């Protein structure tokens, strides 16, 4: 048959679309799929390039949970009753920093209610073992990342969310309270679902404009990429979020159909939030001290990436030749890099060769600092298949970080050959 | 490996040159090129621009391109950047236009360079081309800088051209951006 | 054929405001073909061409002379495959100048063809053509073949001029035929052409260089300035040909010396810190041996002095568009110009592996046969 990303993996229940189908939920020209990664939206058709953008999925508002941003809170599909005994706890919150916590709470109350959609998805969204939030990471995993600043971070973060648990799961709390947490195991798969899961946008229900955080059904199933094929709008009128193919993109079918979660940041954030790290984040940061500076202009051009500072591109149009070696990393080095531009004044050859070497020493350096090698991580990585997940994380984000740092050698390297023709 | 080194010491010359500006230098070294048999290099030309581009040789710099035109090599970026900053002091703009037309059919972003015209003419006080060069720029779909669009509007007003003023907020607008209270402020200076 | 002046010219021209006419292109195209700065003329030629002025057959018949000077016969045939869409006929200088270029250059069977042509649209062959003709025999092995034409120069006009008598005093003189030759000699030497024609014979033969008696073709060499570099840079080639293959190397490599001191001969010679070279891609085989003889000396007299030696030292004997193939060993300067030095020195010096269009020597390399 024809090779397709969609191939590889299996169609998932009919019953995933059935439960939302008979509320207003309306899918056109996709699919879903499930593999060992869980979950994923795939294209059924081709499309052409388009004019205006195209509807791919459209929720409702009732299948979503949603909180305001600022103090006063509303909550818009509006389940709390008035007098329950959680407003208190969603009350007695930090209103700039932990929203993670006040949705947490929203979501173990919608559990605990009759009819709502949440009851029946539920079942559906992630477990214990199969999600890679690090709120469910052992000291062990901690520490194989190898990285100081994360793992104390995450400690924090752990530590904070059994607080919460113990000062309002105390000992006199009213049944209807209690039943929502009974273990402290509960509240953590719900932080790690509102971290991973939640959504920012600004919505507009009647004449209020407000901004929100809320957690969207079957608009969590997209996955990153810092290319992205789609993106999401807020309807109105009929009171629905619309996910929307932009304009001018081919599509062809088998495809994966994906969505940008956060822009501008690095993988520590990534792994923070979402567990995951990516080998081409454009916008990672290798430090060097070192005061050596090769020129930016001509960085540019042998690599020819275009473009503003802030938005840098490579021309495939320029690249004849079929090229590969410049991805994501290279535009990432580019930022990083430190150097000197000085009004038109070309480089002298021989003197950048000297910035070549010092630079490259400073990346020997850091490799070395490490416990081991790349080559030595793949084989742990390679050696057990099955494994806690957080685990297959850790070594992952390491092998990331010191693939980048190799990359650059590699690309410093080839600067020098083509800056002598 | 023997090409290597030998090329990598030429051109080590041609840059000392180029930076102390001897456009004449350079030309000997081009023509020894040839007898070396160094092959002749897009970056090799390069130096040669700059060094007429440093001493505002218009001539020069165009004959220099002219040569490496005929050879066949497609100009490497950052020539054709030098020669635009140049003769935007120049006031040149239908040539530095001209320019501009010709980076596009060698496959290139022009959005970086129109930046530099438009904002070299004005510190070189020759404002009606600058407005020129930035309409025709936008009605293409190129994008701007913040930092352009608020030059261009305070500049107008300080001498007293609302029309062009006007023509330029509502394009910021259209575009994305929309106004503060600068840009309304130096509007009204011309207006009361 | 000064162009320092021409692009001084056009400078002031320019900055005048008077856009350039069609003739001044030719002319300068005409200079540069001399000095062989192809790209020179190129940007002249196009200059011509981004005036847009509607270009005349002379722009196209001092193109194809300009560019047969060096002996690109790509360009050649680019240029005659253009001018037939142009719009243009081919006249007689036009052949004249593709036959020049082919014959220092290759493909030898292509000018027969041309001739051939040439009879077919009744080209009225004239004494250029004819000697070119007779010059199609004489880079090749063909000694007795090319005699036909010597009769018919000599019967439709006058005995040929001496740039055709020592080219065939030559071509005898590198077969095996030394003595029978000497009467042939004898011949332009006691016959009735023009009165410099005689003195011309006497220079070679005996001694006749002294302080006084090698100051009488002083004069000689200084009258044909007429020309304009058409035929005395061709008279000085031939010259020179004549004069090394058979004959004393020490006479006859000397009149390069007050060819430079004319400048009628440029960038025979290449010097710089960085590169050392010498150009011969405009000249003839038998030469070349000679300024080398002089060259390795000449380096020998700065060698006590002591100086640094260049990274890279050249031999420019094929430009073009041609420079990259394999084809370029069939050419007629490369059969000979090797054989001289592969006799006189250590061959460390190859052709190139980036251009395989001249003789290169790394510095190391050239220390030891120096020593």
């Amino acid at each position: 048959p024809h090779d397709t990303p969609a191939s590889q993996l299996e169609l998932a229940d009919p019953d995933f679309y059935k439960i939302g189908y008979v509320r207003s939920f309306r899918a056109y020209g996709i699919e879903f799929r499930e593999g060992p990664d869980g979950y994923g939206v795939f294209a059924s058709r081709d499309v052409e390039p388009l004019r205006r953008a195209r509807v791919i999925m459209e929720i409702p508002l009732e299948l979503m949970l949603t909180i305001s941003k600022k103090l006063p809170w509303m909550f818009f599909p509006d389940i709390i009753p008035v007098g329950h005994p959680i407003f208190d706890i969603i009350n007695s919150t930090n209103p700039e920093t932990d929203s993670d916590l006040r949705l947490a709470c929203l979501l173990l109350y919608a559990f605990d209610c009759k009819d709502n959609f949440w009851q029946l998805y539920g079942d559906f969204l992630p477990s214990d073992d199969e999600c890679t939030s690090f709120l469910l990471a052992t000291e062990e995993d901690l520490l194989e990342l190898q990285d100081e600043k994360l793992a104390s971070t995450m400690r924090e973060q752990q530590q904070r969310a059994l607080e919460f648990w113990e000062k309002n799961w105390h000992s006199a709390v009213p049944l209807k309270i209690k039943r929502l947490a009974r273990d402290p195991e509960r509240f953590i798969w719900a932080m790690c679902i509102a971290q991973s899961r939640s959504i920012n946008l600004q919505m507009r229900i009647g004449a209020l404009v407000q901004d929100a955080n809320l957690l969207v059904p079957y608009a969590d199933m997209m996955n990153h990429s810092f290319q992205p094929n789609c993106f999401f709008h807020w309807r109105f009128k009929d009171r629905m979020l619309e996910v929307m193919i932009n304009a001018g993109q081919r599509i062809r079918k088998g495809d994966e159909m994906t969505v940008d979660y956060m822009a501008g940041q690095k993988n520590n954030f990534f792994m923070q939030r979402y567990g995951f790290s990516s080998p081409v984040n454009p916008w990672d940061v290798i430090h060097f001290t070192g005061d050596a500076k090769i020129h930016l202009d001509t960085f540019l051009s042998v690599f020819n990436i275009s473009g503003l500072p802030g938005e840098y591109y490579h021309n495939s149009r320029l690249s004849n030749d079929g090229d590969s070696f410049v991805d994501g990393a290279i535009i990432a080095a580019a930022r990083t890099l430190p150097t000197w531009s000085d009004g038109d004044l070309p480089p002298i050859p021989s003197l950048e060769r000297k910035a070549v070497k010092e630079l490259q020493e400073e990346c020997h350096q850091m490799l070395a600092e490490f416990p081991t090698t790349s080559d030595e991580d793949q084989k742990i990585l390679d050696s057990m298949p099955d494994c806690r997940r957080t685990l297959e994380a850790a070594i992952k984000y390491r092998l990331h970080r010191k693939l980048l740092i190799e990359k650059v050698i590699q690309a410093l390297d080839i600067y020098q050959d083509r800056i002598l023709f | 490996g023997t090409e290597k080194v030998l090329r990598l010491v030429f051109m080590e010359e041609l840059m000392e040159r180029a930076r102390n500006a001897d456009s004449k230098g350079v030309s000997q070294v081009i023509y020894d090129m040839i007898a070396a048999g160094l092959s002749p290099g897009p970056r090799s030309f390069h130096g040669f621009v700059v060094s007429h581009v440093l001493n505002r040789d218009n001539d020069g710099a165009m004959h220099a391109l002219r040569r490496e035109l005929s050879e066949g090599l497609r100009p490497l970026h950052e020539t054709f950047l030098a020669l635009v900053r140049l003769f935007g002091a120049k006031g040149l703009a239908t040539r530095g236009l001209e320019i501009l037309a010709a980076m596009e059919k060698l496959k290139y972003d022009i959005r970086q360079a129109w930046l530099v015209l438009v904002e070299e003419l004005v510190r070189s006080n020759h404002l009606e081309d600058a407005n020129k060069v930035f309409l025709k720029g936008a009605e293409g779909g190129l994008r701007a800088t913040d930092e352009i669009y608020d030059l261009l509007i305070e500049q107008d007003c300080k001498v007293g051209d609302h029309s062009n003023a006007l023509t330029i907020a509502y394009e910021m607008e259209a575009a994305g951006r929309m106004a503060t209270t600068f840009h309304f402020n130096c509007l009204l200076s011309v207006q009361a | 054929g000064l162009h320092d002046d021409a692009k001084r010219i056009l400078l002031h021209m320019n900055g005048q405001g008077l856009v350039p006419s069609s003739k001044v292109y030719t002319g300068v195209i005409e200079a540069y073909g001399q000095a062989a700065l192809y790209e020179e003329a190129v940007v002249a030629f196009n200059t011509m061409n981004e005036v847009g002025s509607r270009p005349m057959v002379e722009t196209f018949n001092s193109l194809i002379h300009a560019f047969a000077k060096g002996g690109l016969y790509k360009e050649s045939e680019a240029i005659w495959f253009r001018m037939g869409e142009v719009g243009v006929p081919r006249n007689r200088d036009s052949f004249n100048g593709m036959i020049e270029g082919y014959r220092q250059g290759g493909q030898f069977e292509e000018a027969i063809k041309a001739y051939v042509e040439m009879e077919k649209a009744r080209c009225d062959p004239d004494e250029r053509t004819l000697e070119a003709v007779l010059s199609v025999y004489c880079f090749a092995g063909l000694v007795d073949e090319s005699e036909e034409q010597f009769q018919e120069i000599k019967s439709l006009g006058i005995q040929p001029s001496i740039i055709c008598c020592c080219m065939m005093l030559a071509i005898y003189a590198k077969s095996e035929r030394w003595n029978m030759a000497h009467e042939l000699l004898n011949d332009v030497m006691t016959n009735k052409t023009s009165d410099m024609h005689q003195v011309i014979g006497q220079m070679i033969h005996g001694d006749f260089d002294d302080e006084n008696n090698w100051q009488m073709v002083e004069y000689v060499f200084d009258k044909l300035n007429s020309e304009g570099c058409g035929l005395s840079m061709r008279f000085y080639n031939t010259l020179i040909e004549a004069l090394w293959w058979l004959g004393q190397k020490e006479r006859a490599a000397r009149v390069l010396n007050e060819a430079t001191k004319r400048g009628l001969f440029p960038e025979l010679f290449r010097r710089n810190k960085l590169v050392w070279s010498v150009d011969v891609h405009r000249m003839w085989p038998g030469g070349a041996c000679t300024a080398i003889s002089v060259w390795l000396n000449d380096m020998e007299e700065l060698f006590h002095k002591g100086e640094e030696l260049p990274q890279l030292a050249s031999v420019v004997v094929v430009r073009g568009q041609t420079e990259k193939s394999s084809i370029t060993r069939d050419f007629p300067v490369a059969k000979a110009a090797y054989s001289f030095l592969k006799d006189t020195v250590s061959s460390s010096f190859c052709f190139p592996g980036w251009n395989k269009g001249r003789i290169v020597c790394q510095k190391t390399q050239l220390k030891r046969i120096f020593s």
